[PDB]
């Protein structure tokens, strides 16, 4: 049938290093089909022989806010959204207990402060909390947690 | 740059066994949400302690909250992670509720941000500077300063580094 395309982005700063590593890896699923797809490290994704008709699309990516976009409508070849204007995701719902909770609120923050303060070289860093992956968990980290502090995912 | 950051001392002489109150202190810097510093001192010299108790900082050691950062609305969250064996102090307070902040329409932008103690080992010329650290990748020159919408400001402010203590 049609190809679903476009482009997702973290909800925060990066550069020439980390963008590529932050940018791929965010799973697009069209919910009805079994049809998905894995953003690229320009965070693009391309899904193709999806049929016509109206969808919810989902957005997972491990410590990622999950993110759900109704009323998508597709007639022909779609794009959700452009490399300049992104469909943002939300860093900052971790796995506690091997489990995310679809919120994000201190319990995240206080996850991440585990390791706060430590490079990769470190024993006690653990990459997963380095959200912006710089190779360090620090103040930044947290701050990107704090820019949506106390939301859900119903909030995007 | 008339913002900055800064260290004051409420004096630069001390005897053995007195206690320097060292304050952290910004200057016009937009939205201040947070900082993180990290600070060097010669610990054979000076010992780090609670400025009101004097009690020696452990590697896990709070820093004393100053004028800002204080607004329990906003939920602050402060952390220290130090190598005292090695004269590193690593010292973090921030607000979370960032949306709550912005609602108030009263930014903090100037003041003090955290007080820690300097007890006298011994009465000798010694040196107190914010510095690099591998743990804050894009520091300036060992200090990261946040505003009300979550991001690091990356430019526009001075780090003004403390004089010297028992200089004679
Ligand atoms: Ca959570
Ligand atoms: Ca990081």
């Amino acid at each position: 049938g049609t190809t679903v395309s476009g482009y997702i982005n973290p909800d925060f700063v990066t550069t020439s290093t980390t963008a590529p590593i932050v940018k791929a890896g965010f799973t697009v699923e069209i919910v009805g089909t079994t049809k998905s797809a894995v953003t690229d490290s320009n965070g693009y994704f391309e899904i193709k022989d999806v049929a016509a008709g109206t969808y919810t699309v989902k957005i997972t990516k491990a410590n990622y806010l999950t993110r759900e976009i109704a009323n998508v409508s597709v007639t022909a070849d779609k794009e959700l959204s452009t490399s300049a204007s992104p469909i943002l995701m939300w860093a900052g719902d971790m796995a506690i207990g091997g489990t995310q909770d679809g919120a994000i609120n201190l319990e995240d923050i206080l996850e991440i402060c585990k390791a706060f303060n430590t490079s990769s070289t470190d024993a006690k860093y653990q990459v997963g909390l380095d959200l912006n992956r710089d190779g360090a968990i620090s103040l930044e980290d947290v701050m990107i947690v704090a820019k949506h502090f106390g939301k859900v995912s119903s909030d995007y | 740059m008339e913002s900055y950051i800064t260290m004051n001392f409420d004096k630069n002489t001390a005897e053995v066994g007195q206690i320097i109150k060292a304050t952290v202190k910004i200057n016009k810097i937009t939205n201040f949400s947070g900082y993180q510093v990290n600070i060097k001192y010669d610990p054979t010299v000076l010992q780090a302690v609670n400025p009101k108790t004097g009690v020696a900082y452990t590697n896990s050691s709070l820093p004393t909250s100053g004028e800002l950062l204080v607004n329990e609305d906003y939920g602050p969250i402060v952390q220290g992670v130090h190598k005292i064996s090695e004269g590193i102090l690593n010292l973090s307070r921030s607000y979370t509720a960032l949306d709550v902040y912005r609602a108030s329409e009263s930014p903090e932008e100037t003041g003090t941000v955290a007080v820690v103690g300097f007890k006298a080992l011994q009465k000798k010329a010694t040196t107190v500077v914010f510095e690099h650290s591998v743990t804050m990748p894009n520091g300036i020159i060992g200090t990261t300063l946040f505003n009300w919408y979550g991001n690091r400001i990356t430019s526009g402010y001075s780090v003004i580094q403390p004089g010297e203590i028992n200089s004679e």
